[PDB]
């Protein structure tokens, strides 16, 4: 809290994490996430459903 | 609602405001449903007695001279549920969610 | 080339009257009037149309 | 209904020389001269006319 560099960039990643997959059904996506670590992502896309 | 042409108070419109996507969305039908009731079930039934049960049974309310809840908080650790939850029960109630 | 543009603009609400409400790019907002190839269907509250 | 819109000024400025700054509520300001109804006795500042 109190930042805008670690700030701004968390809530488009609530955003996110819920949107990828939250409410809204389903469709077709089927979203293919890339990542280089799994050591500095948040525990939501760490984990399945 | 006015005529462009000379700006003529035809007829007196709904206030509507502005919801577009906003609040238009209902949609509390399947894959999340009331068959998606396995849980965390007692977490559920808190929600259920806190909803549910006043708009059911909005009277026991009265009986008792409380008011009802202001809004169930869910928080939890993510994808252990809560998305879940909160669709069921407002599939069961059938409002305005 | 000669033939005109169309007016493109986002719904703002629907009117059981017959009329959609449409909030226009232009800046103001329109009362429309449907056509037969408009139906309730494929209209939804941020329908481009 | 069809009359021509008679348009809300603010009597934004005054002159002794008939003429009444009026700024309009479409955005600019438009320096008019009144009528014979409406005199500048009637026309302070803040004034909706
Ligand atoms: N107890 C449950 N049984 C089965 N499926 C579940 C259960 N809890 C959650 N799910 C499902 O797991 C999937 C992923 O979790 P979801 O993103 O919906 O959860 P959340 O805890 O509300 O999330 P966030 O913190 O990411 O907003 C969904 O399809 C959801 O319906
Ligand atoms: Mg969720």
């Amino acid at each position: 809290s109190d930042t805008s560099g670690d700030r701004e960039v968390q809530r488009t990643m609530m955003q996110l994490l819920a949107e990828l997959d939250g409410f809204d059904p389903r469709g077709d996506v089927k979203v293919i996430g890339a990542t280089n670590r799994i050591d500095i992502l948040d525990p939501a896309i760490l984990r399945p459903g | 609602a006015l005529n462009q042409q000379t700006l003529a108070i035809v007829n007196v419109l709904p206030t509507s405001k502005d919801p577009m996507v906003y609040g238009f969305e209902v949609e509390e039908k399947p894959e999340v449903s009331y068959e998606d009731i396995g849980g965390l079930d007692v977490q559920i039934e808190e929600i259920r007695e806190a909803v549910e049960l006043p708009l059911l049974k909005p009277e026991l309310f009265a009986e008792v001279g409380i008011e009802p809840p202001k809004g169930v908080l869910l928080y939890g650790p993510p994808g252990t549920g809560k998305t879940l939850l909160a669709k069921a029960v407002a599939n069961q109630t059938r409002a305005t969610f | 080339l000669r033939s005109p543009p169309l007016l493109v603009g986002v719904v703002s609400d629907i009117l059981e009257d017959g009329r959609v409400v449409v909030k226009s790019s232009t800046g103001p907002k329109f009362v429309v009037n449907t056509s037969q190839y408009i139906n309730e269907e494929e209209l939804k509250p941020g329908a481009r149309v």
